[PDB]
């Protein structure tokens, strides 16, 4: 809530929509048919919200325009709060001062995080009056503060720290503050008549804390001093083993002490049909290792010459990945479940379709891409408003499409404008006799 | 007054919602192509759509830049405009990756709006309100400071809670010098004596600032634009003077590292905190590369995971570039050079050359922008010459010709003068002519 | 100590000689060293010569 | 002294100190805005994360060598600094926080 | 006059040989022929005069030792000083600490320069005394101090600030220092000459300067030459002189670009700053990598853009960075946007005309037929090749102490250094004695 | 006690005034074309009016490039600076290649400053700063300028003392009679220690101490010492240090290398221009020499084919060992010794020359006698024998196990049985290869 979500063509779908037996519907949560690949998502969900089991991962592939990332958010807004999710992309890894191998370790932390419950005790009321016995040169101020609610009224010595900080910002006896004796922390809620606060109930009270904490920020913070600013910066790396299984075995008395509780989150690698085989064979050893959270992997690429090997490795990946992961696979769209998308996509960016103009949108998406109708379903907003009326007509989207080419038209085109433009040598002919 | 083969465009030369005229803002032509230019401007202008992309392609001499230029001057400077090139993606201090977050942080901009009602003005009396406390005590109890304050034909008196004295401790001033005070959050500025006071000793170091104008009181309106990547750098960036860090800072080499994730987001939690208030207002911005033929394969898988991020604004893309292959993969032979998928994931607009009469108005034109006229004659002669040989051939002869024509003291250009200054140059067709027919390695 | 032995008979301090310019930015105006200079007063000493 | 003062007044610098300092001087004026508050600096996040830097630091570096921190800077009785090179750098080490 | 008089490859060329009206005569200046050339470069150098229009590139074709670097000189010297000329080649750009991108915009930065002035209000007087009431009343008691110039005197009030800073830059008068009329800062000069005979020997601060000449406070503007890189690494770093020194800039970021560019806009209305037109010159640009291409496309379109000149002997060969080839070893991008000028080989009265200008620069006499046959050499030869042989004939000639160079004494001179031609045709007859590519090579002799 | 490698057996060329190089000079024997080069070479440096030239010398192994370089190197004589430079030292790590070429080309020339100083010394007896009798009201009479009485056994002043050169006194730690050295223009701080006087007071002391040095209390010295210009280069860009605390963090700061600016060398050229006029400095010449040329980068070639055009470009000798060989950097780009054609064209080509049998005679006898060693007539044709169709360098390397071999035999000379033991226990190249052609895995 209260966050940006600007309109994004992964903004409309929200969780996975399928029922409590797993069986998605053909049309729920913002995913229009790919049943099997809903319910393979519902799946995983299951898998990571059950946490027993670690070292976890899957293939998701396909051709493009598959909605693998469609599925991916949804997955992962199905998560939602309490879990950490960490999305990483594939060629980013890729860095010439930061460490590839720890770097990659790292983001594997990332997805790991641990709880930690502590209860506080703080005091809430209305102030009364405010009374301070300071000296000029001696200090040794002895402040007194008389504080009320509905039901208890009383006054208490205010200590150095509190007179301190009551100092240090403009107070009025009218506000209504809030103390944690423990910290010291002054919380100004609000204002009395000249003016929002109005307290009640018990003057103190006791409750908890909880800090949603991931296994790599204790790892930088502990690596080093310098750690803090490191994490605040990202100017880190290549941190010690030594450290790292330290920790490690801290966080595990710590899990069988019952003090804190972890949370394995999911971690997101993108494109990785581009990449190298130290990657390959580094998340290999890893997927074995005991604190590993659930990988979700994706590619687009078939067969294809694997980068750091000359032979075109399968699937563009090599086999002992493929002898580890599970693979899910999804289908094209037919033409209802295009439209129906199409439809989704409209009712969630608010632009009134005709019937006719929404069918001749769908066929035309069908026939190129329907990238290249969710772009056209925007700008028929703008041809419309051109117009002033925010229904959409077939000759809003027709002259859409006569503006805007298609990659295949386009390429065509090309192919009769060779000679304008250079080749491969460079040659043209920017002369016309 | 200079300028260099620009600033004869003047925005997009449209109408209100309709048919660009044909030779409106330094353009001729290409009026379907700049129309989608100005659907394109509205889009950025609604600042609803987030991550759309868009390319425009064609052979040289198109004029593409010269498009660019247009969006960029048609949405004005409160709207951010970030040029970017292929080429300084690769860099040696960060990863490719990095600058290109930053360059893409620099689009988006952040404007707030503050507002403050000032007090200023001479001091032309201090006094405390002295008055009872309700406990009984033998010391002094001020309820009230008065405060007689002078400004420019006016002066104002105005009651202060003695809480003002920390102010004016914090201060350290007395009477005879300009002070600063603000209604609600109280506090007090020192800002300079009164210039009247400047006779009283012959030397001194104190400039002495002058009544200032108006009345006492004022209400003054605070305006100011910040982009997102300049709040990042801010915020991740250390300042100090005098603790470790502070020269930490220095006697180093200070190196941009990769912004932290965190930090984005919680910049990115402190601006919706700030804009739902109404302090803060979000605009979108642009990110203009041209020559993306150049980046490599990495970069344009980057920019599809990318483009579907929510504080992701309109990015354009320039290439003259078609059927090439891709940097990266030699096998790889895709449109433009950029791969099918982001060409799937944006729009494309074809571009083609400039008739001979739409050079004959370039050359008016731009020799009208340089202030040297062309006649008939030499006019005609050029516009066939730009024709055969080439666009820019034409373009830049204007200044050779321009100083020809004034070593022989004629203010126009004749047509033996155009002809020697075709003489003195040569083309990239004559250069490669004489390049094959000599032997001595020229 | 093997290291220390006499080198003033054979080092050249350099700093008198005004060659450390890149020190003396630190605490200069251009204006105060361009007056500074011109009033090389010469024959003063000459005079008590 | 007459040589002493024909050497050593010609002593000019590069550029100045007038003009890096004009240069670094900006014409705008103060015009304070929220963005004091909303930088919350480095030093102040230190501060204000007192609670998870207190309660995530258990680790200690098991092994130290004892004075080698003293001739890190090279600052102990026998070096070739200063004699009071050491005292001014440990005095105003004292002083600063 | 100022740099070394040590002889140059060109050292005697001074500027361009053309007139008022741009025609060069056959031998001037100390340049002979490239008439066309020549007139082209005083074109362009014109055009830089004027200014006015800016953002363009201009490229010579030519041979070896044709004179292409001897133009780019030639112009750079008529150019004159103060009219910022940055010379680069294409080969130190590639730097492993900057990014080449921000090399290239750091030698376009330095190509354009800013003329910057100040107008500076101080008070300038010796003082002759001074009396402070610190212990009759105490409490900064605002005594008064003298102040004397060699024209005129005044006694000057002292304030309680005033007394402060007084405190501070302690002055026992019979001293000359000056303080500013508007920051009050005073600044400590030197005593008068009566100090010099206090001591023997006094330290590094203590100096004896004339008292200054006519009235107190003087009104003085300054004028500085100040290019725009400058100003961006002083404002990159908090010293950024050590940075501008020692080179260390740090890869300077593009965003206190913008915010430069803005402040020399407003320096510019407001008359304070003022620009110079720039001239940037590359030698051996054959050698360029694409990315570099790409970023001087792009930046020779901006508003700061100087012109640009290329250097280039290449014929159509492949470009660094690309598998392909392209005229020059350039790509048709860059010889779209530029405009090119073509020199060709002297003949051989302009060879000798040369080698007898070369010889006046070298200072070495010589002989009507010594120049006839280091002619003939030169003409068989290149042109950089006679000028050396008779550069050594001029001490084989003092060796045998006969005043003008012999033709014997040419003879021998060739005699002793191999040519090009000769060094190769040595190589080849003997490829067995040298050390072939290959890695094989004859050590033994005998057979 | 007397080590020699491969070298020291020449003392430059040695020829004549004439120039003619004659059979034997100088561990050089024949080879008259080169040296008579080398002298003109000579007469070209020692010109002092010519400068950017530059010359190549080729040829093929083992016939003294190395020798030439250091006869010449020798013959110009320590005052003439030399910078000597190999190939594969040019490639860095921290900068860029030009710069450090750069560098090399300014460390060729040299540059001798004439400098006079004061000298003072005499024990300490007075701590104390400027009375100041009158207050003047500025004053609470005090300053941080310690009036000493310079007590020398000859001579005694007062002298007011900057707050640096008392401060450095401070370091010192010095107390009342001990010997002090202090400089008028640095004021330099040394004591030699405290008096002896002193010495009886305390049975032991860590402070040593010394006698008053003879002589008067104020002496003049001056210096003429000759300081390269790449030294004063790198310590105008960055300072050389200092035992204040504000110069130890200076130094502190910047200890790495960077580039060079032309402003600041500019500069300096100027004021040492005016030093010349005003007669303080005198310049001088450079060589800068470089080692197995054929590896540069096309880049170094392209650079360095510019700067010769400098005007503060020296004369430049090169060697290079190759024939039709591609320039390293480059695919195609093939030229003799691996050379692109628009650097040579202003070069001169020297060519080397083999030998005769006696010439091999001829020096290895030189070689024994550099050695000390002693030889028989019969080892010394079978050592000439074998440097001829092996190489010279192999019998080079072999001589000194053939006096071994004598040595433990107890024999002063070589004997022909000594270089066949020799070549019994020691393979040439040729043999090697015979051997490693049959071998059962790669023996
Ligand atoms: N079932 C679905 N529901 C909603 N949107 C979908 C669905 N399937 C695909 N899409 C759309 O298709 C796009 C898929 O893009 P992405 O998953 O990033 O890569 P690919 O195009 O290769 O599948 C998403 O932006 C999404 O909006
Ligand atoms: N509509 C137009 N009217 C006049 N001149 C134009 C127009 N469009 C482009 N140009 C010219 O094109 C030039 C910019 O071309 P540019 O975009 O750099 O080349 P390309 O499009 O081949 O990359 C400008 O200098 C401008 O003079
Ligand atoms: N105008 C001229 N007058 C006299 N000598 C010239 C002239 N132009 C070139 N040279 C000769 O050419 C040589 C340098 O050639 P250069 O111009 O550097 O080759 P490139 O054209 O490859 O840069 C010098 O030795 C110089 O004597
Ligand atoms: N003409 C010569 N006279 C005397 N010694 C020679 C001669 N030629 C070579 N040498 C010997 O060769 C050795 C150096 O060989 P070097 O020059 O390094 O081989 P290269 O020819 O491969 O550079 C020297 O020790 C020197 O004694
Ligand atoms: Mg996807
Ligand atoms: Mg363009
Ligand atoms: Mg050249
Ligand atoms: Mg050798």
């Amino acid at each position: 809530l209260k966050s940006l979500s600007l309109i994004a063509a992964h903004s409309h779908i929200t969780g996975l929509g399928l029922d409590e037996n797993l069986q998605p519907r053909p049309t729920s949560e913002g995913m229009v048919g790919q049943l099997q690949a809903r319910r393979a998502a519902g799946v995983i969900l299951k898998m990571v919200q059950n946490g027993t089991i670690a070292g976890r991962a899957v293939l998701v592939a396909g051709p493009p325009s598959t909605g693998k990332t469609a599925l991916a958010m949804g997955v992962s807004q199905s998560l939602g709060k309490d879990v950490p999710f960490t999305a990483i992309a594939g060629s980013e890894i890729f860095s010439l001062e930061l460490s590839k191998t720890e770097a990659l370790t790292q983001a594997f932390r990332k997805s790991i995080g641990i709880k930690i419950k502590e209860e506080t005790e703080l005091i809430e009321g209305e102030v009364v009056e405010i009374q301070i016995d300071r000296s000029i040169t001696g200090g040794h101020k002895q402040g007194k503060l008389t504080i009320k609610t509905t039901d208890m009224e009383t006054i208490y010595e205010l200590g150095n720290k509190m007179i301190d900080g009551l100092t240090k910002e403009k107070v009025l006896a009218g506000d209504v503050i809030s103390i944690d004796k423990a910290s010291g922390k002054i919380t100004k809620l609000g204002r009395s008549f000249a003016f929002v606060q109005c307290p009640e109930g018990e003057l103190q009270k006791r409750k908890t804390v909880v800090h949603t904490v991931s296994l790599h920020e204790i790892d930088v913070i502990n690596s080093r001093t310098q750690g803090f600013l490191a994490l605040f910066t990202g100017d880190t790396g290549e941190i010690r083993s030594e450290v790292r299984d330290q920790i490690n075995t801290k966080v595990a008395e710590w899990k069988e002490e019952g003090k804190a509780e972890i949370v394995p989150g999911v971690l997101f690698i993108d494109e990785v049909h581009m990449l190298d085989i130290e990657c390959f064979s580094f998340i290999n050893r890893a997927l074995e290792d005991e604190f590993a959270p659930i990988v979700m992997m994706a590619t687009n690429r078939g067969v294809s010459k694997t980068r750091g090997t000359n032979y075109k490795s399968p699937h563009g990946l090599p086999l002992d990945l493929l002898d580890r992961s599970i693979i899910i696979t999804t289908k094209s769209y037919n033409e209802q479940e295009i439209k129906t998308i199409l439809s989704i996509r409209a009712q969630e960016e608010e632009v009134e379709l005709s019937s006719d103009a929404l069918d001749l949108l769908t066929k035309t998406g069908v026939e190129t891409s329907l990238r290249y109708s969710s772009n056209l379903i925007s700008v028929a907003q703008q041809i419309a408003m051109k117009r002033k009326n925010n229904t959409v007509e077939v000759e809003d989207v027709k002259r859409a499409y006569l503006l805007f080419l298609d990659s295949a038209r386009s390429v065509k085109y090309v192919q009769e404008n060779e000679s304008q433009y250079i080749d491969d040598q460079g040659n043209v002919q920017i002369s016309i006799a | 007054t200079r300028t260099a083969a620009h600033t004869h465009i003047k925005g997009l030369g449209l109408d209100e919602s309709g048919v660009a005229k044909r030779v409106e803002g330094g353009f001729v032509g290409q009026i379907e192509a700049r129309e989608a230019c100005g659907v394109i401007v509205d889009l950025i202008k609604a600042k609803k759509m987030s991550g759309r992309a868009i390319l425009l392609a064609g052979g040289p001499s198109t004029g593409k830049t010269a498009l660019a230029l247009a969006i960029s001057q048609e949405l004005g400077p409160k709207v951010p405009f970030c040029p970017l090139v292929g080429s300084e993606l690769y860099s040696v201090e960060v990863k490719k990756t990095e600058t290109l977050m930053e360059n893409f942080r620099r689009a988006i901009g952040l404007r707030i709006k503050e507002t403050k009602e000032v007090y200023e003005g001479e001091v032309t009396e201090l006094t405390p309100e002295d008055a009872e406390n309700p406990l009984g005590g033998y010391g002094k109890t001020i309820s009230h400071v008065i405060v007689g304050l002078k400004s420019a034909k006016g002066t104002k008196t105005l009651r202060l809670d003695p809480t003002i004295y920390e102010s004016i401790q914090r201060e350290k001033v007395s009477i005879g010098d300009v002070i600063y005070i603000e209604a609600n959050t109280g506090a007090v500025k020192r800002v300079g004596r009164s210039d009247a006071y400047a006779t009283e000793f012959d030397l001194e170091t104190e400039e002495y600032v002058p009544l200032p104008k108006g009345e006492v009181h004022k209400k003054k309106e605070i305006v100011q634009d910040v982009t997102l990547h300049d709040l990042d750098v801010a915020n991740a960036r250390p300042q100090g003077g005098q603790d470790v860090i502070s020269m930490m800072g220095q006697l180093l080499k200070p190196k941009k590292t990769e912004i932290t994730e965190k930090l984005r987001q919680e910049v990115n939690k402190v601006v919706a905190k700030y804009i739902d208030q109404g302090v803060a207002e979000l605009i979108p911005g642009v990110l203009f590369i041209d020559e993306v033929n150049m980046l490599d394969i990495e970069i344009f898988t980057y920019l599809n995971k990318a483009l579907e991020s929510n504080i992701a604004p309109v990015v354009v893309l320039a290439s003259n570039r078609g059927m090439t292959t891709v940097r990266g993969t030699e096998d790889v032979i895709s449109p433009h050079g950029v791969p099918p998928d982001l060409i799937d994931r944006l729009l494309i607009v074809r571009t083609l050359p400039y008739d001979k009469d739409e050079i004959r108005t370039i050359i008016e034109r731009r020799a009208t922008v340089e202030r040297l006229q062309v006649e008939s004659s030499a006019l005609d002669l050029l516009a066939t010459m730009g024709t055969e040989t080439s666009l820019r051939y034409a373009l830049q002869l204007l200044a050779p010709c321009g100083i020809l024509a004034q070593t022989s003291n004629r203010k126009e250009i004749v047509v033996n003068d155009v002809n020697e200054a075709k003489l003195l140059f040569l083309d990239a067709k004559r250069s490669t002519k004489i390049l094959e027919t000599s032997a001595n390695y020229l | 100590k093997l290291f220390k032995k006499n080198n003033q008979v054979n080092r050249v301090d350099l700093d008198f000689l005004n060659l450390v310019f890149t020190l003396n930015d630190k605490d200069l105006t251009s204006y105060h060293a361009e007056e500074i200079s011109k009033l090389t007063c010469v024959k003063n000493f000459v005079e008590e010569v | 002294v007459n040589k002493l003062r024909c050497d050593r007044r010609p002593i000019f610098g590069k550029n100045l100190i007038d003009l890096l300092t004009k240069d670094r001087r900006v014409k705008y004026d103060k015009s304070s805005i929220i963005d004091n508050e909303l930088i919350k600096p480095l030093q102040t996040r230190v501060l204000d994360n007192r609670k998870i830097i207190d309660t995530f630091a258990v680790l200690t570096p098991s092994a130290v060598s004892l004075d080698m921190r003293k001739l890190a800077l090279g600052l102990n009785d026998d070096s070739s600094v200063g004699e009071n090179t050491r005292l001014k750098v440990m005095q105003n080490c004292f002083e600063v926080s």
